[PDB]
């Protein structure tokens, strides 16, 4: 949508890692499965 | 209990300095004017403090000296003076004192003595590793307290000792000991001191006494004008501190450290990795007696300040001796083959003993130790492999027994068993610091919050001071902090309890000073700006603030020293300073009417002074010689700053041409040079005063040589002369002044036309719209008025210095300028010491580079201030000077129409006068006085035909009619040769029927 929805802090960690590359992880079961993101 | 007031004594000289007839201002040590001194009289140790006031006027002599010793025995150096008759002998060495310390009678210093209704005046002091003794000795008339007066100490000794002294004693000499002498104790204290011609202190002011003293201060003067003087700040000192950071809650699982039940082996030990909670060492500390408690790298309370990412921990159980092996740099069998603590290691050892739980009757063999290794672990290591040791030459092949044996064997522990075997637990804690965010921090602490009070507060971390109020502000929930437009934080979010907290700031204001004349009293009223009374002898609140010291008066008068929002303060005559409403001035109802005029009937001659500068002080800069002087050094660092030294100077030399230009612009209206005729008379006219004076060589007028009576090196700092001098601005006034007396306004346009001179002012006469007969039949009294208002000229110049408060400001602010650019010499701008010569000696030149570096950058911005004012002035004085050319040539060499440009009134003609750096103008005007009042109708009906005045207005004096001029009364009657028709009868409103003959 065209509009304005200003996004509020959940979480911060003291993780202190270098981060590179990142995967997103679905429930998928081996049941067809499609999500859009 | 004889307490007596200190009065203005105890002043010294702070220095070795020498001045003459100024004023100075020091910080040092001091004896505050009227002060709580104490009069004495078994003796205990008076504290030296950071100084003492001894003042003793006892002549008897039972005092002899001091004793300064911090001790008053042989421990420590005990400075001893003896004031005998022989001489004085300041002594410090090492004395064994006896059981009483009285004669019947190292670092030696032999002096000649201190002593001579004699006022001994003493003041010791210890600063800087030097101990000073000022002294004074002055004749008193009879009286038993401190006189009144000022008198000032003298040094008299300076010692190179620099001990430690916190106690000073008076030394006895024979027990009661009654001596009248009084002792004050100094403090900080800024004083001005004011210095006669012959090199004294005749005076002192207190900076920090009274309001009055502030102010003297401040302007560095002992006499202050009337005025309000803003003086220092105020400002509401925090009362409490308040620290807030969340609820302590989560904890670092140090009960489960401890309190296991079973610790495993130390062959294997455990480790326990430990961050992000909590820090809580109360169930450590509340956890049984410990044998043995070593923290190698922090004390045990400032374990909580320093924060530690990450925290290790090993629990093992040992024998009894075999803790002392568990150490850095220890050797033993449990420390090179169990568990090695590195040589540096950072943390803390806690042991306890275990013999009541972890004890078995037979025997718990469960807890085993390493006894045999290839070679020694290296720190903070675990070695968990067990196989068959191979302490034969021949191959163990896998088994054991000869020369082949197990590498583990087990502690029997039983509870029969002495101290020294009985099994013992050990938690080591190791702390390790890596280059990384931490957030692992001990019980941040908090306090009860303080509101609507003044307080320091730290609020999650975020720190400031100001008042804490109840704030109608939401915030959002993730948020913490509110900030206004500014950037400057105006809420926060508590911690422990989520409540929107408003912060103010506390309250903060000028204070200024309204007095009178010092001259007039003493008295004077405080003015705290924007202040609530409620924050800070008669308080009253006003728009600019609260004012104590002045009471409040309904009746209004007019404004004397300016407050603020119609509040004006004056010395009205207990009774004191009032302040009012001002006045705006007398409420007058002009009689208006459809059929009502006022026609003056007389007039009176005024002459009004205006004074406007001209021309400014010529000044130039050598930029080298100003920032640098004479060193070499420093002429070539300048030399990379670039060129600002040419910058300055073409500024500079452009405000002195711009100077000359504007007195060239006011002053040379006239080519040709005019001169009165020898036989001066012009009408019962006296322009003595005006006019030069042959008698004095300066050959200025009276009112000129009034002006210039009352309005009268370095460091490459120079004042340019001008380029014309006093004497040719005269001959300029001179023949501005010959030229309007001969010739009129006629010079100013072209050729000088001689004309009489009551037929120039007939002229002007006609130009404010009054006929020439006005002029002629009034001569000798226009004549006369002319003369006294010149008179009255020269008193109300001569008594009154303020009408030429204009000029004298500019010298001032030159003045005041010129000595702040060389103040700035002496200022340090942040290195070792103002003079150059003395960095270059004391500090090799890599290191003096960064000093001259300092005190360059200094100066220099100071020339770039100091011609930016400069410029700035000069934009004001050029428009002056603009002001002032308009001025002589519309009012000097014409009649100028417009209104309150030449005086004020009907403008006639102007005289210039030369004043030290400006002109002076006398403008002669007519004012219209004793007004009658008359009908008026604006046309007169005869034949059936309109009638309007050609000139002037038609007036009745209620039984017949006339057309008279409007500045003068002159009544005539109304005739043909005086009207003109225009008209019928019937369109104008408020027609007269009457008659107009011919
Ligand atoms: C007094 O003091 C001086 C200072 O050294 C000393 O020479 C002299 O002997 C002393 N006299 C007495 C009274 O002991
Ligand atoms: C101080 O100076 C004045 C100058 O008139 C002089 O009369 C007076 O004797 C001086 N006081 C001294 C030298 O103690
Ligand atoms: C902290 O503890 C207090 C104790 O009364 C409680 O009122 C407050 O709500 C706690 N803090 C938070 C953020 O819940
Ligand atoms: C001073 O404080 C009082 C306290 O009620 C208040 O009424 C008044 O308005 C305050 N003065 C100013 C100038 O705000
Ligand atoms: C008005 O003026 C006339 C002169 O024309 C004089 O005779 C008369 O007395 C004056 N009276 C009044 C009404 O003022
Ligand atoms: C002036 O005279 C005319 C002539 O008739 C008359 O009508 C008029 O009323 C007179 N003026 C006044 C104010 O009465």
């Amino acid at each position: 949508p065209q509009g304005f929805s200003a996004l509020e802090p959940l979480v911060d960690l003291p993780i202190g890692i270098n981060i590179t590359r990142f995967q997103t992880l679905l429930a998928l079961h081996r049941t067809a499965g499609a999500a859009a993101y | 209990q004889s307490y007596t007031n200190s009065f203005t004594r105890g002043v010294y000289y702070p220095d070795k300095v020498f001045r003459s007839s100024v004023l100075h201002s020091t910080h040092d040590l001091f004896l505050p004017f009227f002060s709580n001194v104490t009069w004495f009289h078994d003796n205990p140790a008076l504290p030296f403090n950071d100084g003492v006031y001894f003042a003793s006027t006892e002549k008897s002599n039972i005092i002899r000296g001091w004793i300064f010793g911090t001790t008053l025995d042989s421990k420590t150096q005990s400075l001893l003076i003896v004031n005998n008759a022989t001489n004085v002998v300041i002594k410090v060495c090492e004395f064994q004192f006896c059981n009483d310390p009285f004669l019947d009678v190292t670092f030696e210093y032999v002096s000649q003595p201190f002593l001579m209704k004699n006022l001994r005046e003493f003041v010791f002091k210890n600063i800087d590793g030097y101990f000073k003794i000022y002294s004074k000795h002055t004749p008193i008339n009879l009286e038993r307290d401190l006189p009144q007066g000022f008198s000032a100490l003298e040094p008299l000794v300076d010692l190179p000792i620099g001990i430690n002294i916190t106690r000073f004693q008076t030394l006895l000499a024979l027990t009661a000991g009654a001596a009248a002498y009084y002792v004050g104790y100094l403090q900080p204290r800024t004083f001005l001191l004011k210095y006669n011609e012959n090199g004294t202190i005749t005076d002192a002011v207190d900076c920090a006494l009274d309001p009055l003293s502030e102010t003297k201060c401040t302007l560095k003067s002992f006499t202050v004008e009337k005025g309000i003087y803003q003086t220092s700040n105020f400002r509401v000192q925090p009362t409490e501190s308040i620290v807030r950071f969340p609820n302590i809650t989560n904890l670092c699982p140090f009960h489960e450290v401890f309190n296991a039940t079973t610790f495993a082996s130390v062959y294997a030990w455990n480790r326990k990795r430990i961050s992000n909670c909590v820090a809580d060492y109360s169930v450590i500390y509340n956890f049984a007696p410990f044998f043995a408690f070593k923290c190698y790298g922090v004390s045990p309370t400032k374990l909580n300040d320093l924060c530690f990412t990450n925290v290790y921990a090993d629990s093992f159980v040992i024998r009894g001796n075999e803790v002392s092996q568990i150490a850095p740099g220890q050797t033993g069998n449990i420390a090179d083959y169990n568990y090695k603590l590195p040589d540096d290691f950072t943390g803390c050892v806690i042991a306890w003993n275990s013999n009541k739980l972890d004890s078995k009757p037979s025997g718990n063999y469960n807890y085993r130790y390493r006894l045999l290794r290839k070679s020694k672990l290296k720190p903070f290591e675990r070695d968990i492999s067990t196989e068959i040791y191979q302490a034969g030459n021949k191959p163990c092949n896998g088994v054991a027994g000869p020369n082949c044996y197990s590498p583990l064997q087990s502690y029997g522990f039983r509870p029969t068993y002495g101290v020294g075997h009985q099994p013992y637990r050990v938690v080591v804690l190791s702390f390790e610091l890596l280059h990384a965010p931490a957030t692992v921090c001990g019980p941040k602490k908090s306090t009860n919050l303080v509101k609507n009070k003044c307080v320091n507060f730290n609020f999650n971390g975020l720190t400031g001071t100001g008042v804490l109020t109840e704030s109608n502000k939401k915030f959002l929930p993730f948020q913490q902090f509110g900030r206004d437009i500014a950037d400057t934080t105006d809420a926060v979010r508590d911690p422990q309890t989520l409540e929107i907290l408003d912060i103010t700031p506390c309250s903060f204001g000028g204070v200024s000073v309204i007095t009178p004349g010092t001259n007039t009293s003493n008295q004077v009223a405080v003015l705290y700006q924007g202040v609530n009374c409620t924050e800070v002898s008669n308080v009253f609140q006003t728009r600019a603030g609260c004012l104590i010291g002045a009471e409040y008066v309904n009746n209004s008068y007019e404004c004397d020293i300016p407050i603020g929002a119609g509040i004006c303060a004056s010395y009205q005559t207990s009774q004191s300073i009032i302040a009012y409403t001002m006045s705006l001035g007398a409420e007058n109802s002009v009689a208006y009417s459809n059929n009502s005029i006022a026609i003056p009937t007389n007039f009176t001659i005024s002459v009004t002074t205006e004074i406007l500068p001209v021309s400014m002080t010529k000044t130039s800069v050598d930029c080298t010689m100003y920032i640098c002087g004479d060193s070499t050094e420093c002429s070539n660092l300048l030399l990379q700053y670039g060129s600002f030294c040419t910058q300055l100077k073409r500024a500079l030399t452009g405000i002195a041409v711009e100077q000359d230009k504007n007195t060239q612009e006011v002053f040379a209206q006239v080519k040709q040079i005019y001169k009165t005729p020898p036989i001066k008379y012009f009408g019962g006219f006296n322009f003595s005063q005006i006019l030069p004076d042959p008698s004095k060589p300066s050959k200025r007028s009276p009112i000129e040589d009034l002006l210039f009576n009352k309005v009268t090196k370095f460091n490459g700092l120079t004042v340019l002369p001008p380029l014309l001098t006093d004497e040719m601005i005269a001959q300029y006034t001179s023949a501005l002044l010959a030229g309007t007396i001969t010739s009129g306004w006629t010079f100013g346009a072209g050729p000088a036309l001689q004309i009489p001179f009551p037929m120039q002012m007939a002229y002007r006469f006609n130009g404010i719209g009054v006929t020439q007969n006005v002029l002629y039949e009034n001569q000798k009294l226009i004549a006369n008025q002319f003369n006294s208002a010149i008179g009255k000229i020269q008193d109300s110049l001569s008594s009154t210095p303020s009408a030429l408060g204009k000029l004298q400001d500019v010298v001032n602010h030159n003045a005041q300028a010129l000595n702040t650019l060389v103040k700035q010499l002496s200022s340090k701008f942040g290195a070792i010491s103002s003079v150059l010569n003395d960095i270059l000696s004391r500090l090799d030149p890599p290191e003096a580079e960064v000093q001259i570096d300092r005190l360059i950058t200094g100066r220099l911005q100071s020339l770039q201030t100091y011609v930016t004012q400069q410029l700035i002035r000069a934009a004001e004085i050029r428009a002056s000077a603009n002001l002032a050319a308009t001025k002589m040539s519309e009012c000097v060499l014409g009649q100028s129409k417009r209104v309150d440009f030449c005086g004020k009134g009907y403008h006639l003609m102007s005289f210039p006068q030369s004043a030290p750096h400006g002109v002076v103008f006398l403008h002669v005007t007519y004012v219209p006085a004793q007004e009658k009042n008359f009908t008026t109708a604006p046309a007169i009906c005869h034949d059936g035909k309109a009638h309007f005045p050609r000139e002037g207005v038609f007036v009745s004096n209620g039984t017949h009619w006339f057309v008279t001029q409007r500045n003068f009364y002159e009544p005539q009657i109304i005739t043909t040769d005086n009207t003109f028709v225009s008209g019928n009868c019937d369109v104008v409103i408020g027609i007269v029927n009457n008659t107009v003959y011919d």
